RNA sequence: CGAAGGUGUGCUGUGAGGCAUGCUGGAGGUAUCAGAAGUGCGAAUGCUGACAUAAGUAACGAUAAAGCGGGUGAAAAGCCCGCUCGCCGGAAGACCAAGGGUUCCUGUCCAACGUUAAUCGGGGCAGGGUGAGUCGACCCCUAAGGCGAGGCCGAAAGGCG
RNA sequence: UAAGGUGAUAUGAACCGUUAUAACCGGCGAUUUCCGAAUGGGGAAACCCAGUGUGUUUCGACACACUAUCAUUAACUGAAUCCAUAGGUUAAUGAGGCGAACCGGGGGAACUGAAACAUCUAAGUACCCCGAGGAAAAGAAAUCAACCGAGAUUCCCCCAGUAGCGGCGAGCGAACGGGGAGCAGCCCAGAGCCUGAAUCAGUGUGUGUGUUAGUGGAAGCGUCUGGAAAGGCGCGCGAUACAGGGUGACAGCCCCGUACACAAAAAUGCACAUGCUGUGAGCUCGAUGAGUAGGGCGGGACACGUGGUAUCCUGUCUGAAUAUGGGGGGACCAUCCUCCAAGGCUAAAUACUCCUGACUGACCGAUAGUGAACCAGUACCGUGAGGGAAAGGCGAAAAGAAC
């Protein structure tokens, strides 16, 4: 079948990326809400 | 229970029980069903009442005789074994020495 | 540390041209087969060190 | 500041060894000193054919603790318990027990 | 120009192969593991100035390294460069 | 935004009442204008985003009273 | 000279129960009396961890097909070589952009991994292997569209431009 | 400060060092590539591309400094037009982001309970957002009181679940006044006076006393079992040290510390004295903060909710006396008492603990304690926000089993 998970660098980085966090006031404190609780991988740039 | 209120898996369906949270307090690392806070503990006892007390124990020392009286008991330079060969050769073992 | 604590940069020029270039020589021996000691290399980074931290004060 | 150090004449006080005497070999900051001719212990070396380590039972002597032990005086052959003390401006360690200075 | 500390500091070892043996007796060319930060104008200028050799053109590419895996842990080598640097026609380093 | 550039005047909540007192939440927003008014001491004209009642409080008391509480606020003319 | 815990053996009350010694066990524990209880379990298709039956039973994942002689090996149906047979040949042949990230080659090992055996491996370990003026990314310029100095408008966040 | 050290996983290697430059040791200055407010533009964050200037220059490339944006000040070239203004172009100072809790400003929700639900409750509760701080908000009479009075807020206990509010249903809930911690009052709305006069220190000093390393610091031996005394038996000893922990099992006197008493070259805090970068007290005169109190209209806060409702904040419309005066005293007048907004400031009594040191537990021992006693926000599962585990034990010392 054509499944739920098509990977594509380009668009993850743009989606889930730490300059999508970047510029969105509300996702500013979703890295601070990972830094203040201290995860590994922060965003899922490489 | 640090966790979230979301339900492990839906109510009807699968064949097993009606589960609730992964905080649930009949589970492994769940909670306590009634754990308690940090209290107090002191009671309150009259004034008449701590002083009839104070008059009931002064007298069984004095029908048993662990109370005995003493005029003069000190000495005259900080040494504790000074202290120690006094109640020595006074012969007593345990002693509540009250000063006046 | 007692000569070089008192000495002037004009000696500190040549002394660090020759002091990498035997610090290199050293490394490469370290890479073929001919050192067989492990200390000259800690020896000769502190040695540059010590000469870099008085630079700044001269 | 060591009340026991390296390259002392050392009685044991306790244990397996109690009474007997000996010199300590070198020194360890755990807990241990290694004191020579005390406590054999065997050790079953593996043969490796590399350096020429061929095998064969070893018989080792055992560390053992600073506290106990404590220095043997031939000035009272017994249990001497070093104190400290200042002469000439530095740290002389001497003898509490039959009072002798250790110079 | 290039500075004496860079054209020191910029060389790691010399690299030992089957393969870099090949290029040592056919064409005179040298096979050296050099630091990450380099560059070919800087190489040349290392080798040339320093060990007196004619030397023209720097083949660099990065050897990348693998993972190893040390029981229940994990790991994985560092970034390192090779090059493969041909030296001119008449001179052979000892 | 409604600055109310004489006054300072701001949009307050408040309630919706019915007749059966149920009630709901609102606004009230504040009577403006854009005047281009005109001033004495410069010879020209100068917008604002006066009140309702701004324009009665300017002829009260004068325009270069406005600016000198204006200009030492901060915010501009 | 042997405590808790475990284990058995007599013996004792109306019962919750109590008593000591045989064995293992190798540092701990309790009297009468009063004081605070996260105080007693079979059941809640309750929770986490281990073990049964069904049962050494159905299956071993394309009905494209294998047979024999030699090597190596502690034993070869599957490994290497040899030569008979078969199957795809617009694919299951020969390459790249996607995506994965040593799976690539060279020695060595068979405990888990492989749906069997297993010397073989895409498995474990170690060592080598990715060479550009011309070929792909940056680079000069844009399309959809994103941001957007000032600017306008929203309670702040901000919304457009 | 001292004979030991080159961190651990976890052992070999060339080693330093023994009477003081071996290392841990506290303070002081210097080193800190790139990403991140990222600030020279750009970017899919750890990558790419440039400029001006001072540099040398084996004509060959490198070194370093600089440069965003607005907040506010000066300049200089200053449009439509001559003066005027927008507008750029610099230079200087300031601001960006960061994280537990408490505070306080703008907004603001539901299941629920009423055994239904809509007024109401849940509640100004959860949550968004903004700000200044180690405190913040207030605060020094248009208060309260009954014609006796008390004299600012803040903050604890009472009067009390009472007089009120309430589909007078569910529930909401004060004050006057008393008892406590702490109590400090002040200057602006100036024409002329003393001339640098208290005041606050942001500062000049050192002291007292910390603080960041330290130092000394008491006092037992023989024997009975045991593999092992710390045990069992004797006779001792120190106690302004019987707090604890460790060494082959239960120790005051084997080790460290414990009582006590000292230590700082540097740097710093809190209380002090002294001219300081700027202080104007005190003293006579006065004036007494205008689109402001009020009123009408719809809400919100006051315990006040299809009211007889005082009072205060404001969206909108009209708004006077001004000390002879103006307000409040639970509608309203009359009579007395009390006090002067429209301009601000101010110590402590008050809350919380990511973080530092100690001490304590009728707290729990690996399904109990945070989720994590072990490399836990990890392997893993979800594309993402985000959710999230199982798992300790040889030994006295490994002496870990030569052959
Ligand atoms: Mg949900
Ligand atoms: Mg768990
Ligand atoms: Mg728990
Ligand atoms: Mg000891
Ligand atoms: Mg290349
Ligand atoms: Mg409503
Ligand atoms: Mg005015
Ligand atoms: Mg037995
Ligand atoms: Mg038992
Ligand atoms: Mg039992
Ligand atoms: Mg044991
Ligand atoms: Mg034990
Ligand atoms: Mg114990
Ligand atoms: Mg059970
Ligand atoms: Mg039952
Ligand atoms: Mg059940
Ligand atoms: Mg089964
Ligand atoms: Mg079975
Ligand atoms: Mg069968
Ligand atoms: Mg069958
Ligand atoms: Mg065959
Ligand atoms: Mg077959
Ligand atoms: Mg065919
Ligand atoms: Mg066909
Ligand atoms: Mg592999
Ligand atoms: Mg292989
Ligand atoms: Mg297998
Ligand atoms: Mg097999
Ligand atoms: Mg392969
Ligand atoms: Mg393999
Ligand atoms: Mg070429
Ligand atoms: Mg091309
Ligand atoms: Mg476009
Ligand atoms: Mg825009
Ligand atoms: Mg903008
Ligand atoms: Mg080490
Ligand atoms: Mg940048
Ligand atoms: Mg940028
Ligand atoms: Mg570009
Ligand atoms: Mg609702
Ligand atoms: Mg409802
Ligand atoms: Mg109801
Ligand atoms: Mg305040
Ligand atoms: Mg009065
Ligand atoms: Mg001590
Ligand atoms: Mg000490
Ligand atoms: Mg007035
Ligand atoms: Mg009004
Ligand atoms: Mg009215
Ligand atoms: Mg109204
Ligand atoms: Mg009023
Ligand atoms: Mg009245
Ligand atoms: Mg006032
Ligand atoms: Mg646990
Ligand atoms: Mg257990
Ligand atoms: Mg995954």
């Amino acid at each position: 079948m054509k499944r739920t998970f098509q990977p594509s660098v380009l668009k993850r980085n743009r989606s889930h990326g730490f300059r999508a966090r970047m510029a969105t006031k509300n996702g500013r404190q979703v890295l601070a809400r990972r830094r203040a609780k201290g995860r590994a991988r922060l965003t899922v740039s490489k | 229970v640090t966790g979230s209120g979301k339900k492990p898996w839906r109510q009807k369906g699968t064949g097993r029980a009606r589960s609730g949270s992964i905080k649930s307090p009949i589970w492994r690392s769940g909670g306590v069903t009634f754990a308690a806070r940090p209290q107090d503990h002191s009671q309150k006892v009259n004034k008449k009442m701590y002083r009839g007390a104070l008059k009931s124990i002064l007298s069984e020392l004095v029908r048993q005789d662990r109370l005995i009286v003493v005029e003069k008991f000190s000495v005259e330079a900080p040494k504790t074994k000074l202290l120690a060969q006094k109640l020595k050769d006074m012969a007593l073992e345990d002693v509540l020495i009250i000063t006046g | 540390a007692k000569e070089l604590r008192e000495k002037s940069v004009e000696e500190l020029n040549t002394e660090l041209l020759n002091l990498l270039r035997e610090q290199f020589n050293l490394r490469m021996q370290a890479a073929s087969g001919q050192l067989q000691q492990s200390h000259l290399l800690k020896q000769v980074r502190r040695d540059v060190a010590r000469v870099k931290t008085l630079l700044n004060e001269k | 500041a060591a009340k026991i150090r390296r390259d002392d004449e050392v009685i044991v006080l306790t244990g397996k060894d109690k009474g007997k005497r000996g010199k300590v070999k070198n020194v360890l900051s755990s807990g241990k000193v290694i004191v020579e001719g005390i406590n054999l212990v065997k050790k079953h070396q593996k043969p490796v054919p590399a350096l020429n380590q061929p095998g064969g039972i070893v018989e080792k002597e055992a560390a053992i603790q600073v506290s106990n032990v404590a220095i043997f005086n031939a000035a009272t052959g017994k249990a001497d318990r070093v104190g400290f003390r200042f002469e000439d401006g530095k740290k002389v360690r001497f003898f509490k027990s039959n009072s002798e200075t250790i110079k | 120009m290039i500075r004496e500390e860079r054209l020191l500091k910029v060389l790691r070892a010399p690299h030992v192969s089957e393969k870099a043996s090949t290029a040592m007796e056919k064409s005179n060319t040298i096979v050296l593991k050099v630091a990450k930060d380099a560059t070919k104008a800087e190489i040349k200028a290392a080798v040339q100035k320093l060990f007196e050799v004619e030397v023209e053109v720097v083949n660099t590419l990065v050897v990348k390294g693998k993972v190893k895996r040390h029981g229940q842990r994990i790991g994985r080598r560092s970034d390192w460069k090779k090059a493969y640097v041909t030296l001119k026609e008449g001179q052979n380093l000892d | 935004s409604r600055v109310c550039q004489v006054t300072g005047k701001r949009p307050v909540t408040g309630n919706n009442r019915s007749h059966a007192l149920n009630a709901t939440k609102r606004r009230f927003l504040p009577n403006l204008h854009s005047h281009r008014f005109w001033v004495e001491s410069e010879k020209r004209f100068v917008t604002l985003r006066v009140s309702a009642k701004g324009m009665r409080v300017i002829d009260k008391k004068g325009i270069d009273t406005v600016l000198a509480e204006l200009r030492a606020r901060g915010e501009k003319y």
